[PDB]
């Protein structure tokens, strides 16, 4: 979740 | 009907085949890979007087090689790719297949629904005529009463 | 006598369906932590590379 | 009696731990990809695809 | 929560699919790979030694050719692997949902069977109901035309 959400800007 | 547990279960034994394929191709790898460095350093042994063109005709050998390892690589994705663009192309058709249940699914719904209404129209037909029938069994006494009785006096 | 004989020949299947369920849950535990050391040891050899 | 209900309560768990101990292995092999590829590759193959 | 747990268990099948399958794929291709090296390397071992008369300036000629070819293949092998591959085990992975799809409208379509079949055992009844009443009716017409004569 943190992981990508920091490359989203958005929660996935 | 095989259960939603069943049909993930079959999923994940699916994917644990696909697992189980990935551990045998990795060891024919490794082997194949120790095989082709025995046979690397024999074909170098032979070629040790010391010479500048023993050192050249090697470079070729080692460049040769590299250019069929490579080749072979690329074909054999290709061919994987082409494998997984049949495989989703069954099951694009059995997607028509699916569409066409739920357009039954929506017209058995509206059957059902003309069904309904008549089966509302004979339970109101049903109930005026067991109302008709008694007006008719009254009729009849009040005709026999008012106008038949009366004659034998005349 | 025959009672007796088949009556301990289906508790011996009734201990013999215990022993297939501890050894077959160790099974997976073993695999469960067996896949972990390959997992950790592909980091730590990977990790070496960036050195070269 | 009881022996049968606990065998049929411990096969049916054992087949929970099996299906939870690979869902465990399958996550971490997911991780290993995610960060052996390119994380603007990975994010091409589950996002760009999805993105306002 | 358990439909949604479903979807979870779905999606972890889904990635565990395309972790899998994209590993293995590319094990494939290694496999491959090495299994046509050996075969070059085993057939060309005798001729080294003839060759050994070879003329030094079409050697270095050879092997700079040899590095561009080499170039080209790696270019057309990372765009399989990083681009066409990912794709395609991505789209099998979406449509690993469609046994599920199907078990459920087998099921819609047997229960919209048995209602039908319900209704018209209803209607039937209700229909045998009125087939007497208007007998009866016909009766009471019938005596009341005997009663005019």
């Amino acid at each position: 979740e943190r992981k990508w959400e920091k490359i989203l800007g958005k929660c996935p | 009907l095989p259960s939603f547990h069943s049909l993930i279960q079959e999923g994940w034994a699916n994917s644990v085949k696909v697992s189980s394929e990935l551990r045998r191709v990795q060891s024919q790898a490794q082997a194949l890979s120790e095989h082709l460095a025995e046979r690397i350093q024999e074909i170098h042994k032979k070629l040790s007087d010391g010479s500048e063109v023993s050192v050249l005709t090697r470079a070729a050998f080692d460049a040769e090689l590299r250019c069929v390892i490579l080749r072979g690589c690329r074909d054999a994705l290709m061919q994987e790719c082409r494998m997984l663009q049949e495989e989703a192309a069954g099951k694009k058709q059995e997607m028509k297949l699916l569409q066409q249940q739920q357009q039954n699914i929506q017209e058995a719904c509206l059957l059902l629904d003309k069904k309904q209404k008549h089966i509302q129209i004979l339970i109101k037909g049903n109930s005026s005529s067991k109302s008709q029938i008694r007006r008719s069994s009254v009729e009849a006494q009040k005709y026999v009463q008012d106008k038949l009785l009366p004659w034998p006096q005349e | 006598p025959d009672c007796a004989s088949n009556m301990d020949n289906a508790l011996m299947r009734m201990e013999s369906l215990e022993a297939e369920m501890e050894e077959v849950t160790e099974q997976i535990l073993t695999w469960r932590e067996q896949q972990k050391t390959a997992f950790q040891m592909n980091s730590d050899a990977n990790s070496s590379c960036i050195t070269a | 009696l009881k022996t049968d209900e606990e065998l049929a309560r411990s096969f049916r768990q054992i087949l929970d731990l099996s299906f939870k101990v690979n869902k465990e292995i399958s996550l971490q092999s997911q991780k290993a990809v995610e960060e052996t590829c390119e994380s603007a590759l990975v994010r091409q193959w589950y996002f760009d695809g999805s993105l306002p | 929560g358990t439909t949604e747990d479903k979807c979870k268990e779905m999606m972890r099948l889904q990635l565990a699919y395309i972790c899998a399958k994209h590993k293995l794929i590319q094990m494939k291709a290694k496999s491959a790979s090495l299994k046509v090296g050996l075969q070059w390397a085993e057939n060309n071992a005798s001729v080294v030694q003839d060759k050994a008369s070879q003329k030094e300036e079409n050697l270095k000629v050879r092997i700079t050719s040899l590095k561009n070819e080499t170039l080209q293949i790696e270019n057309h092998t990372n765009s399989i692997s990083n681009e066409k591959l990912p794709g395609l085990v991505r789209d099998n992975a979406q449509l690993l949902n469609m046994p599920i799809v199907k078990g459920d409208y087998d099921l819609q379509m047997a229960h919209q069977t048995s209602c039908s079949s319900r209704q018209d055992l209803v209607c039937d009844h209700l229909m045998k109901q009125k087939a007497s009443f208007e007998l009866l009716q016909l009766g009471y017409e019938l005596e009341l035309r005997k009663h005019r004569d």
